[PDB]
C-alpha cells in the first residue's frame, strides 16, 4: 500500500515571485526511508527538490523566481521502494496587463482619430472599448519571455468632451485592467 | 508508450469489466499503476502491478493480471457497480534512476 496526496492542486503565482509545489505521502505506509525518491515532471530543471522534507512525508519543489514558461500541468511523483503514485499540480502564472501604452493619431481631413492601446501580459488578453459604436481591431504576438503583446486599434470621430477607455480582460486571472484616452 | 483499451466500455451492473493496458515494451523494472480521474479531475490510484503482484489501494475488486504476451495487462473490476463508471488510465515508471512517467490515454467505463 502506497499513495500520494496533494493538499493544494492549483498554484496561481505572479511572474517574479517564488512558489513551492507540494505533494504528500503517509510515512506510516512508506516506512523505509532508503527507498524514497521524488520528481516533478511537467506534462509536455527549474524546480528544486527540498529533499530534507522527504523523511517528513513531503515532496516539496521550489521555484525561487517564477517565469511565464513555468505555467502548466505537472506530475508530482513519489516512489517508495517498489511502489509509486502521483498527483497533478497546475501552475497558473500571471503577468498582469498593468502597463497599457496609449497612442492618438489624428487622421487628416476626416475629423477622426486613431486610438491605440498596447500592453504585455499573460495569458492572452481580449480587449473591449467602452461605450463606442465602431468595432476595434485587436492583434497579438508572443514575445521571447512568453508574454503576449496585445495591440488594439479603434478609429472614430470623437464626440466632443468624451474620454475613451480600452479594457484588457485576462480571463484565467479574472482580471480587468484599463486605460483612459483623452483625445485632447 | 501505453494504450488502454477499449476506449469506451459498457457493462451491466454486476458483470466484470476488463480494460487492457498495452505497453510497447514492458520490463521487470517497471511498476504499472491503474488510476481513475476523480470528481475534481485529479488522478487517484486504484491498483498497482509490480514484482509480479497486483495490489489494490482501497477496493479489492480492482486487480491487474499480466497476460502471457508479457506486454499487456488486464485491469479487471470484479462485480461492477454503477459508481465504478468513470474515466480510467494506466501509467508506468521504471525503478531506475531518473525515469520519466508514461501515461496512457483515458478510457471510459459505463456501468448500466
Amino acid at each position: 500500500l502506497f499513495t500520494v496526496t496533494a493538499p493544494k492542486e492549483v498554484y496561481t503565482v505572479d511572474v517574479g515571485s517564488s512558489v513551492s509545489l507540494e505533494c504528500d505521502f503517509d510515512r506510516r505506509e512508506c516506512t523505509e526511508l532508503e527507498g524514497i525518491r521524488a520528481s516533478l515532471q511537467k506534462v509536455e530543471e527549474r524546480a528544486t527538490l527540498l529533499e530534507e522534507q522527504l523523511p517528513l512525508g513531503k515532496a516539496l519543489f521550489h521555484i525561487p523566481s517564477v517565469q511565464v514558461r513555468d505555467s502548466g500541468q505537472y506530475r508530482c511523483l513519489v516512489i517508495c521502494g517498489a511502489a509509486w503514485d502521483y498527483k497533478y499540480l497546475t501552475v497558473k502564472v500571471k503577468a498582469s496587463y498593468m502597463r497599457i501604452d496609449t497612442r492618438i493619431l489624428e487622421v487628416p481631413g476626416t475629423g477622426e482619430v486613431q486610438l491605440t492601446c498596447q500592453a504585455r501580459g499573460y495569458p492572452l488578453a481580449e480587449v473591449s472599448w467602452q461605450n463606442v459604436s465602431v468595432p476595434a481591431n485587436t492583434s497579438h504576438i508572443r514575445t521571447p519571455e512568453g508574454l503576449y503583446q496585445v495591440t488594439s486599434v479603434l478609429r472614430l470621430k470623437p464626440q466632443p468632451s468624451r474620454n475613451f477607455s480600452c479594457m484588457f480582460w485576462n480571463a484565467h486571472m479574472k482580471e480587468l485592467t484599463s486605460a483612459i484616452i483623452d483625445p485632447l | 508508450s501505453l494504450t488502454f483499451y477499449p476506449a469506451w466500455l459498457t457493462v451491466s451492473e454486476g458483470a466484470n469489466a476488463t480494460f487492457t493496458c498495452s505497453l510497447s515494451n514492458w520490463s521487470e523494472d517497471l511498476m504499472l499503476n491503474w488510476n481513475r480521474l476523480s470528481p475534481s479531475n485529479q488522478t487517484e490510484k486504484q491498483a498497482a502491478f509490480s514484482n509480479g503482484l497486483s495490489q489494490p489501494v482501497q477496493d479489492a475488486r480492482f486487480q491487474i493480471i499480466q497476460l502471457p504476451n508479457r506486454h499487456d495487462f488486464h485491469m479487471n473490476i470484479l462485480d461492477t457497480r454503477r459508481n465504478d463508471s468513470g474515466i480510467y488510465l494506466c501509467g508506468a515508471i521504471s525503478r531506475h534512476p531518473k525515469a520519466k512517467i508514461e501515461e496512457s490515454p483515458g478510457a471510459e467505463l459505463v456501468v448500466t
